Parts: structure tokens; C-alpha cells; sequence
């Protein structure tokens, strides 16, 4: 599960995977783009 | 009797609506304890 989060994180923001870090979170990550954590939300409740 | 536009402040959501029209009620309380003449429109019109 913690390979297909950060796949599915790392590729909606449009990064590889080094870039996000797995201990920083998901509003974190999005800076104050809330736009892009309720995608993030809807893919992670979509996907498990 | 009015019409005014505002922006924000810093931020990252577009989208968001915030209150920088707040500002339409902008006035300053730290000296207000007698009444002001300005406001009273017997002495605006005995001025005019
Ligand atoms: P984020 O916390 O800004 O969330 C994004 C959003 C699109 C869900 C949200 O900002 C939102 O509800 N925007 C519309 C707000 C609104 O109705 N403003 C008036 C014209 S649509």
C-alpha cells in the first residue's frame, strides 16, 4: 500500500518519487492548493 | 449608497472567497469617548 500511495501522490502533483518525501503529509505537500487535496482525497478513497 | 470591491492576502486557492470586503467597515475606535460633530448633520449643515 505504501508503493501505490506515493505513486498516486507523486504523480497528481507531478513529481518522482524522491521529491515527496513520505513523512510530510498531504496538506503539506499541496502548499494551500485545497483544489488538489480533494483529488488526492477522491483518488485515495477510489483507489482502497 | 456604496460600492466596493476587495481583494484578500497572500494565499494558494484561487478559488477561495476570504474577507478583504471586511474592510467596508473599516473605522477606528482608540479615541471615542465624546461623540463626533462629523456625524452629526445639524453641524454639517449649519457649516455648509
Ligand atoms: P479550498 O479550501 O479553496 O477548496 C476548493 C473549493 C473549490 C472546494 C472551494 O474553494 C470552494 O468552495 N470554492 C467556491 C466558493 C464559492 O462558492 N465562491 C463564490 C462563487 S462560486
Amino acid at each position: 500500500a505504501s508503493l501505490l500511495l506515493h505513486v498516486l501522490v507523486a504523480h497528481k502533483l507531478k513529481k518522482s518519487l524522491d521529491s515527496i518525501p513520505m513523512s510530510k503529509t498531504i496538506k503539506d505537500l499541496v502548499g494551500g492548493k485545497s483544489t488538489v487535496q480533494n483529488e488526492i482525497l477522491g483518488d485515495l478513497g477510489k483507489e482502497f | 449608497a456604496m460600492a466596493a470591491t476587495a481583494t484578500d492576502k497572500i494565499g494558494r486557492s484561487v478559488p477561495a472567497p476570504g474577507k478583504g470586503i471586511l474592510t467596508t467597515a473599516r473605522e477606528h475606535h482608540s479615541s471615542v469617548k465624546y461623540a463626533s460633530p462629523n456625524l452629526n448633520m445639524k453641524y454639517r449643515k449649519r457649516q455648509l
